[PDB]
């Protein structure tokens, strides 16, 4: 039933700001934390409680933390429209950033700020009764993101154990770039993620940049669009806990159907019926169109060809108005397709989910109002690819040990870099091994 | 008839279709420019293709709507 | 009322036809004065320059819905 | 492997949405990176009257009848 | 057939008056073209 | 998402949620099968030959 | 798809002003630089020639260059001066003296830096770029030497690109410079290796248009050049409106040119008469095509029927049918069938664009690619070989710097050209 | 039931254009995509789902896509009354043009462009349930119309298999010409065309403006007469599917009747009343005179003499009130002439389809109002005439290299152009054996 989101450092927090914004319209709470009285929901209506609790006076408020080291993001978070929103508690901010370092991130300044970082979580912890996870917004190329994120999932892993925990994470852009170090931090983040996450998705700004100018006719795109398709997806994910469906799917089965061996947790996301109004009105938007959308590589949220490699898994999400016929045409015409391939050891490649409540529309001119989605993760083998150019960039900038004095001097050994990297050489090689084909029998 | 009417008493009427200014339903206006003043700019301006797309479903070129000098016709 | 009125053909003015050859009348060679300017080193020096006025818009769209209009109009203690 | 379907960096070239196929080729036929651009180079000092332009030493082009295409990592259609 | 019939008769009309309104046209592209003729030689004799 | 009928003053037209669906369901779908049952029960022949 | 002009010398800049006059004036702009327009057809292609600045005006996109700004002094007082962007305007303090080593090594490779970074700055703006347009006189100084010079650095920085000149060239009659035949030879020389596409016309033509053809009492080179922009803004016209057979440069230069060296091609314009002889004759398509051949029309002294056509090019402008095109095309090559080479099928290519030259109802361009040319060359040559003989004028150009082993380099690629164009014009099936 | 569309260059979309302002004028659908709300005739027939698909918001919108590789006339069409028709999507341009260079648009340029026409493709052959064939329509005289007609027809021909693929080309005139370039452009199309078409109907511009001279009484036609002409042509080809008769012909009928051998597919073009109002009202147009029309040599649309050669197959499409009993004496009375000879070895020479639709009348049109109406497509070997004169006049060309250096810097072998020409000249040498007598009886 619940699920509590963490959101760290700048990308995670703006991201959290367009995701409550979201929820908080498409359940009906006003930003001043009530319910008007004309409203249809009800008093007694439950569906709000996975992301809201009520104080007994009616006021709602939302199981989410904001965590960041520089002050300016969060007081615009308290001076905004949602002020009186969340509570005063919630938002924790720091003096100073961590300046694009990983180390002093993990050693010098997360570890002082941690600790009320996990009071206030079991704080929110204590007035729960059925927690079934962590999401958790980060950027693992800056520096408080990737160290006090990795610090954090540590932390938690110890304290919380068994609980899932389930990160969207925006990695380094394979091209566009913001700054030097990204390589630096993206390797040594993906350590902790490799040991501290149930399964992490992979998100790349370039992709949505690319979605919104093809797709989307938006000529001058900026952050808050990008952070709208992805608080559109999280719905998406969490509306199977939140209304009534035929084939309903819990938190758990995305894990079991999606994540055929431990390590092997790293899954492409995509959204199908990305597309603006002008265009939503010259097609039609049948299940099986919008089941081809999410297949199609122009589709994916991550900068990855699936056409490289093979899949494992696939779980679709259905929400709105589908009947079970047009997703078993769709699964079958998927599988049909010569260029969509799966690992001969999966012969029974899908996980579906269906649900009655159609996608919530936001004010604005960033997505058409339609009665049905689907949303798609998997799990294949072509983010190797992905990796693959960070590495590059690491060798590139580690022959002539471009910056390491900075982490040296903020407390790490020079040994982590070869250590980080022949871990993440190490995943490689564990996706080329998997996806060789079983010719044990000949 | 109509090209060399001379003095003949059965001359024929016009059909009130053809205008210098090319729109039956507009009188001439001033344009903005001052060296267009001669010039008979609605018909000037307008690609063959678009004249056909526009005129193509009405028998006569007088019935179809009027061109408007705009990119998307109005 | 669609033809040409008579004030622009009983009148004596070169602005009307479009430049050509064999439209010369108003030119060099045939200008009262004929010196030669130094405007280049005098707008180099910064102590003459040309800068026309431009043209600014402000009418507002018409046609808009209630909703558009809602958006457009969206963007103490005592008990 | 370059992205696939990217519509960043290729300004300046013929192509509207670059590499969909998602193989190994440049995203356009003219030159997306070049040695040298809005920067120039220094034309003052390579001018001189002693290494003058000699009979058929001109800059071999597409158009004279040299495959330039061929010397660039751009794959053509077989 | 007397439908056919009909429909006939008013596009050979239609037909007939459209082949009338292109030699109506051709005289106003010569009264364009005179226009500017009679000004350039009024002005060409103020000049002498 | 509005409504496909019209005349509905209800806002939100499609929340359907569990307690929504359990307190707007029972009763039609229980008054649907009561009248099924109660209205099948005076079976007319002749009538049904007629309207055959 | 957008053009970068240079205009070098006291030619190309007067040409050159009286060419964005009539562009300008094609586009709707006023002269304050405010967009006038009447029709959304003329805005539509208003990047092609011209950048935006802010609340409605428009910048064109040009550069000029020359060595004193006399002439650019006066463009910049001119009516319609106030366009050009202050930047654009580059100037030395010394003149070229007409002499091409000094244009070329002394001055040239001063300023040549300036022009480079000007002209870069102006290329890396465009969303995709076309080929690069020049006018300059091949007689002059400055002319001839920084028009080679810019042009073999353009061509070492965009050799993927297209590369166009519009070129003045010496009147057989009466010179108007003394040391023409060298800095014609060498600027030959450069265009022949460096060019893809040249185009030439003689000054005693237009002398010629003038007083026979249009009947003028007192012509002025606003005349000329005002042809000379007409035909320029001819050539480009399929590129920036609407028409039922579009066309473009590299297509033009496809058709026209058999072999790379053979690319220096003959220019005329049709509709060309009188005032009074205009009130005779109706416009047409078989009028045009007879006039379009018509020597009156054509702005080269050498004659048609000396030589052979290899291949030729019409561009039409207005509404007009192509079935009368083609068939008028067909008719011409029939009749005359002997001045068209024989081993090519067919010589004339054809093109037809919707918008016509303010106040015309109708307008054809043509080029034309013809062996008399070779005549021309070879006038050239001899008129160098008399003066290098006799060393006439040779020290000022040695004492610059230049070696003489260059005049005999340029001389050999002329000779050569020559013989090319021999050898092609008696070729035969066999 | 369903058959796509695909127009290239400017030849094939400015018939694009004709083509679907007919359709649309046909079954009524209004140029804004939406049928009249008050227009209420009864019964809402499926006869539009042969062109058009349904977006779910009841507007119809047109199976076809639009290829350029210059902008100005798809902005043309962008811009044009026809906006709201078109969705988006389907209309592809690039920046440049091939420069008529075959080798160039094969190579260099369309090798950019072709990937988007292949998913525009995919997602209208996925929006299908009984698609049978595509329609090409394009010129090879041009660059962009040859190189990238071919590599798409490759393209195609490779992923869809045995799907069929009929193809409405602009060949060059034998006297009247456009371009320099036009015999290579020719000659290295035919292999394409060769392998990679399963019917070929040949056009000359020149038999159409000799057509429209003499049967319409215009002076001064232009290409919109042209372009009428053809898609009438093409209505009257696709009409079998989408009305009601007493003999239908499916596609695969016309290519199993017309096609003897897998070489032999280049087919001549004729349509019959071609008149003038002025004209129709001093004639009768019966069946035996239309039939009789479609026979003469003055009623074809390709400069070709059908009397210097012989007739292997005739398919007959006849639409309008028409009768079998009238079709069969006219058929009859066609045997019995001795200047129509077919090959010993086809003796049932005929194929037959009656559509009770009559031929829609275009309010702009130059064409009459008729009752009926019949079109003809016919086999011969006539047509061997026509390759020698582009083979004669490549022979002269290439003699001297006239204007080779473009090809080869472009990137293409100039032992291409001899492979070519030799295989069209054994196509030559094929259509001369098939027309041989049987003498090995004797
Ligand atoms: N999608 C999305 N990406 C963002 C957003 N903000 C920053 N990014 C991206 O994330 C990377 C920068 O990471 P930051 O979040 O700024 O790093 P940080 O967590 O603030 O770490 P410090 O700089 O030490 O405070 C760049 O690639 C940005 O493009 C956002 O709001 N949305
Ligand atoms: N019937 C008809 N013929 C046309 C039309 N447009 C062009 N043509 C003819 O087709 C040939 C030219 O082919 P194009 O379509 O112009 O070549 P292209 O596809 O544009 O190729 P590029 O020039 O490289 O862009 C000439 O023979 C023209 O006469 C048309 O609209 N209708
Ligand atoms: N048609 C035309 N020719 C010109 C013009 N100005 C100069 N010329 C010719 O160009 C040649 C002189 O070259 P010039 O421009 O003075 O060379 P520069 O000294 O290097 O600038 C002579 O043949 C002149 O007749 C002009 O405005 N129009
Ligand atoms: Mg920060
Ligand atoms: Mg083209």
């Amino acid at each position: 039933r619940e699920a509590i989101c963490i959101h760290i450092g700048q990308a995670g927090c703006q991201v959290g700001n367009a995701c409550w914004e979201l929820f908080c319209l498409e359940h009906g709470i006003q930003p001043d934390g009530a319910m008007p009285s004309d409203k249809t929901i009800g008093v007694e209506d439950d569906a709000f409680n996975t992301f809201f609790s009520e104080t007994g006076a009616g006021k709602h408020v939302p199981r989410a933390v904001f965590l960041d080291l520089e002050p300016t993001v969060v007081d615009e978070v308290r001076t905004g429209t949602y002020r009186q929103l969340f509570h005063p508690e919630q938002l924790i901010s720091g003096k100073e950033d961590a300046a694009n370092n990983y180390a002093r991130g993990h050693y010098t300044i997360g570890k002082e700020i941690v600790d009320l970082c996990l009071d206030r979580i079991r704080k929110l912890a204590d007035n729960c009764t059925g927690l079934q996870g962590f999401l958790v917004y980060h950027a693992v190329g800056g520096g408080t993101g990737s160290g006090l994120g990795a610090l954090l999932l540590e932390r938690l892993s110890v304290d919380y154990g068994k609980k899932s925990k389930l990160g969207y994470t925006v990695y380094p852009s394979p091209q566009v770039s913001t700054a030097v170090v990204e390589p630096y931090n993206s390797v040594l983040s993906t350590h902790s993620l490799l040991e501290h996450t149930d399964v992490a998705a992979m998100l790349d700004n370039e992709a949505i940049y690319d979605l919104t100018r093809r797709n989307l006719d938006i000529e001058r795109p900026t952050y808050t669009n990008l952070n709208r398709l992805i608080g559109q997806v999280v719905s998406s994910l969490t509306a199977s806990l939140r209304f009534d469906g035929a084939l309903n799917v819990d938190l758990t089965e995305f894990q079991t159907n999606l994540v055929p061996y431990p390590r092997i947790h790293f899954v492409l996301t995509s959204y199908a019926p990305v597309i603006s109004a002008e265009k939503a009105y010259h097609e039609q938007l049948s299940v099986s169109e919008i089941s081809n959308a999410v297949f199609e590589p122009a589709s994916m949220m991550t900068k990855c060809d699936p056409r490289h490699g093979k899949y494992m898994a696939c779980c679709l999400m259905y929400r709105g108005d589908v009947v079970p016929k047009d997703v078993n045409a769709a699964v079958a015409t998927i599988k049909t397709k010569r260029t969509i391939q799966f690992v001969d050891w999966s012969p029974t490649g899908f996980k579906c989910g269906i649900n009655y409540q159609p996608p919530t529309v936001v004010p604005g001119g960033d997505l058409a109002k339609v009665q049905r989605a689907v949303c798609m993760i998997a799990n294949s083998t072509a983010i190797a690819e992905v990796f693959a150019r960070i590495d590059h960039k690491f060798d590139l900038m580690y022959s002539k040990r471009a910056f390491v004095h900075w982490y040296v001097g903020e407390g790490m050994e020079e040994g982590e870099f070869s250590e980080a990297r022949e871990d993440l050489a190490a995943l490689e090689k564990d996706y080329e091994e998997v996806g060789a084909e079983s010719a044990d029998m000949d | 008839r109509i090209a060399h009417p001379g003095n003949h008493t059965d001359r024929i009427p016009p059909t009130g279709g053809s205008e210098y200014n090319g729109t039956v339903t507009e009188p001439w206006c001033a344009p903005a420019a001052v060296d267009n003043t001669y010039l008979r700019l609605p018909l000037i301006y307008e690609s063959t293709t678009h004249y056909q797309q526009r005129t193509g479903r009405y028998y006569t070129e007088d019935q179809a709507p009027p061109h408007g000098m705009s990119l998307p016709p109005k | 009322e669609h033809d040409v009125p008579v004030k622009y053909i009983r009148t004596l003015d070169a602005r009307l036809l479009p430049p050509r050859v064999g439209h010369n009348w108003l030119d060099a060679a045939f200008r009262s004065v004929q010196g030669k300017p130094q405007q280049l080193e005098e707008e180099f020096r910064g102590k003459r320059a040309f800068m026309p006025p431009g043209v600014y818009d402000h009418t507002p769209p018409e046609g808009l819905g209630l909703t558009a209009r809602q958006l457009m109009q969206a963007l103490d203690g005592r008990p | 492997a370059p992205p696939t379907a990217s519509t960043f960096g290729f300004h300046g070239t013929s192509a509207v949405v670059a590499n969909v196929g998602g193989e190994n080729t440049e995203p356009s036929v003219h030159p997306a990176k070049k040695p040298t651009g809005t920067f120039g180079r220094e034309a003052s000092s390579s001018v001189n009257p002693s290494k003058f332009l000699k009979k058929n030493e001109g800059v071999g082009t597409a158009s004279r009848g040299v495959p330039i295409v061929d010397a660039t990592k751009f794959v053509k259609a077989e | 057939k007397r439908k056919f019939l009909e429909d006939r008769a008013r596009q050979r009309d239609l037909l007939r008056r459209r082949r009338f309104m292109e030699v109506e046209e051709e005289r106003r592209w010569a009264q364009q073209d005179n226009l500017q003729l009679r000004m350039a030689n009024a002005l060409e004799r103020q000049k002498e | 998402v509005t409504a496909l009928d019209q005349e509905s003053v209800g806002m939100p037209a499609v929340y359907k949620s569990r307690y929504n669906l359990v307190e707007k369901e029972g009763p039609v779908r229980r008054e649907r099968t009561t009248l099924m049952l109660e209205r099948g029960k005076t079976v007319d022949k002749k009538q049904l030959r007629d309207t055959l | 798809r957008e053009i970068v002009c240079v205009q070098a010398g006291q030619c190309g800049n007067q040409i050159g002003s009286k060419f964005w006059e009539v562009i300008s004036d094609e586009h709707g702009v006023d002269p304050t630089g405010t967009y006038q327009g009447d029709s959304d057809l003329q805005l539509e292609r208003i990047n092609v020639y011209f950048d935006e600045a802010t609340g409605g005006r428009y910048v064109p996109r040009s550069v000029l260059i020359d060595l004193e700004p006399g002439t650019m002094d006066s463009v910049r007082a001119g009516p319609y001066g106030q366009i050009f962007r202050p930047d654009n305007f580059i100037f030395g303090q010394s003149g070229a003296g007409n002499n091409w080593a000094k244009g070329h090594y002394t001055e040239g490779a001063e300023l040549i830096d300036s022009v480079l970074d000007v002209c870069c700055k102006e290329a890396e703006s465009c969303d995709c770029l076309q080929g690069f347009q020049i006018c300059h006189s091949l007689g002059g100084g400055t002319g001839s030497g920084m028009g080679t010079l810019l042009i073999s650095k353009l061509r070492e920085q965009y050799p993927d690109r297209i590369m166009m000149t519009f070129s003045i060239i010496p009147s057989p009659k009466v010179s108007d410079t003394v040391v023409e035949p060298y800095n014609t030879t060498l600027s030959v020389h450069q265009l022949v290796e460096n060019s893809d596409e040249s185009m030439c016309i003689d000054n005693e033509a237009l002398y010629d248009i003038c007083f026979r053809t249009l009947k003028l009492t007192t012509p002025t080179f606003g005349d000329l050049n005002h042809l000379v922009s007409a035909v320029v803004s001819g050539v480009t016209c399929c590129l920036r409106f609407p028409g039922q057979l579009n066309s473009d440069l590299r297509k033009l230069a496809v058709n026209l040119v058999p072999f790379p060296r053979l690319h220096f091609f003959m220019m005329g314009f049709a509709p060309l008469t009188s005032r009074g002889s205009q009130q005779y004759r109706g416009l047409s398509v078989p009028e045009l095509t007879q006039q379009m051949f018509d020597a009156k029309n054509m702005m080269q002294a050498a004659d048609p029927r000396h030589g052979r056509y290899l291949t030729a090019s019409a561009l039409f402008r207005g509404r007009m049918s192509t079935k009368e095109v083609d068939e008028q095309m067909l008719n011409v090559q029939n009749k005359n069938s002997s001045y068209f080479i024989e081993w090519i099928p067919n010589n004339i290519k054809s093109s037809v664009c919707d918008i016509p030259p303010k106040g015309l109802k109708m307008a054809v361009t043509f080029i034309g690619n013809n062996t008399c040319i070779q005549e021309m060359f070879r006038r050239v040559g001899e008129q160098f070989t008399l003066m290098f003989r006799r060393k006439a004028f040779l020290h000022w150009y040695t004492g610059e710097g230049m070696d003489e082993m260059e005049f005999t380099e340029a001389e050999s690629n002329m000779n050569d050209l020559v013989s090319e164009y021999q050898q092609y014009q008696d070729a035969t099936i066999e």
